[PDB]
């Protein structure tokens, strides 16, 4: 399609590779979110990765799916389903701290989603509060596929150093080759944040990234003692710095191990995958699109695209982008 | 910690 097919309503975010907009398909007045990527950032086959993952997302409830895909001379566009509940970064700023029951719910749904990607050879690589979105009904969706690695087979590994430092696994920091194990670590950090109301690394939330990397590799994490033994135990299991011994990471039993953990014993996993468990919290939809659930530092921005510089535009291979246009049936 | 979660603050910025 084309930019002219849509009406550009508000800016709602800054992704890992993208600027995220709220748009309306003018021909239908349907509303969608739209990820806009500067080709100057992509031209390894990233586009291939992105579309490969969007393809998996159609078939799972906890992964945001793709409506369509188009391009101008300077940018890529992905029109994706709009999730108006907001993300967990916003939820945590507002809630401060979540009860164990809430955290169990979100982590269960997140586990399903990670496991779904893994079984199909994909490492997510950017699991974090900002990248977890709430459905209007209160269920979660993983968005942002920018850092994904796909095609990973058993015994296959990668070595690419990337992610969000707060959530970067120890094996990456040591410069080892790594697999799915890093998502489970990231989930670890994320569960800690939900239940303790802060990052397990003090400097985050209080200075160079290198120090953060050291803190991650060196400090023993300290679990708040108010937490139940179940909760505590799952956190230390996920935040084991040796990926060989970390919860979820065994090659054969990894997901079962999670599901068999005492913290999750309270979970009917298949009723969960089917969205038949009731969310512990129901986002409040303003009626104004639910834009209230988005950081104002975005929503108070002109929806204007920044004109392209003809020095760079002509100096980028439009060929790495052939036959990119797409519509989901 | 009042500023526990700061969007895109220290350590919360994506990188590759
Ligand atoms: N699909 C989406 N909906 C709402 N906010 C987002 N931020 C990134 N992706 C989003």
């Amino acid at each position: 399609l084309g930019l002219q097919d849509f009406d550009l309503l508000r800016v709602i975010g800054r992704g890992s590779y993208a600027k995220v907009l709220l748009v309306r398909l003018k021909k239908t007045d349907r509303i969608y979110a739209m990820r806009v990527v500067k080709k100057e950032l992509v031209n390894i086959d990233w586009v291939q990765t992105e579309k490969h993952v969007f393809e998996q997302a159609s078939n799972h409830p906890f992964l945001v799916g793709l409506h369509s895909c188009f391009q101008t001379e300077s940018r890529l566009f992905f029109v994706i389903e709009y999730v108006n509940g907001g993300d967990l970064m916003f939820h945590m700023q507002r809630q401060r701290k979540l009860p164990e029951e809430h955290a169990r719910f979100y982590s269960a749904e997140i586990s399903l989603a990670l496991n779904y990607l893994h079984e199909r050879g994909i490492i997510y690589r950017d699991l974090k509060l900002d990248n977890v979105l709430l459905d209007s009904e209160g269920h979660i969706k993983l968005t942002d596929y920018g850092m994904c690695k796909e095609g990973l087979r058993p015994g296959d590994t990668t070595s690419t150093f990337c992610g969000t430092p707060n959530y970067i696994a120890p094996e990456i920091l040591r410069g080892e080759d790594y697999g799915f194990s890093v998502d489970w670590w990231a989930l670890g950090v994320l569960m800690f944040e939900m239940m303790a109301g802060r990052s397990p690394f003090d400097i985050v939330g209080s200075n160079t990234e290198d120090y953060l990397f050291q803190v991650i590799l060196e400090k023993q994490i300290r679990i708040p003692r108010s937490l139940s033994v179940k909760a505590a135990s799952v956190l230390k299991s996920f935040l084991n710095k040796d990926p060989k011994e970390r919860l979820g990471c065994h090659p054969q039993t990894g997901f079962a191990d999670i599901q068999g953990h005492p913290f999750f014993r309270n979970v009917d996993w298949d009723m969960m995958e089917q969205k038949q468990v009731v969310p512990p919290f129901k986002p409040n939809i303003s009626g104004e699109f639910g834009l209230d659930n988005f950081d104002s530092q975005f929503t108070n921005e002109p929806v204007q695209l920044t004109p392209d510089d003809d020095d760079i535009v002509r100096k980028i291979d439009q060929s790495e982008f052939e036959g990119f246009e797409y519509i989901n049936p | 910690p009042v500023l526990a979660f700061q969007r895109e603050g220290f350590g919360r910025q994506s990188m590759s």
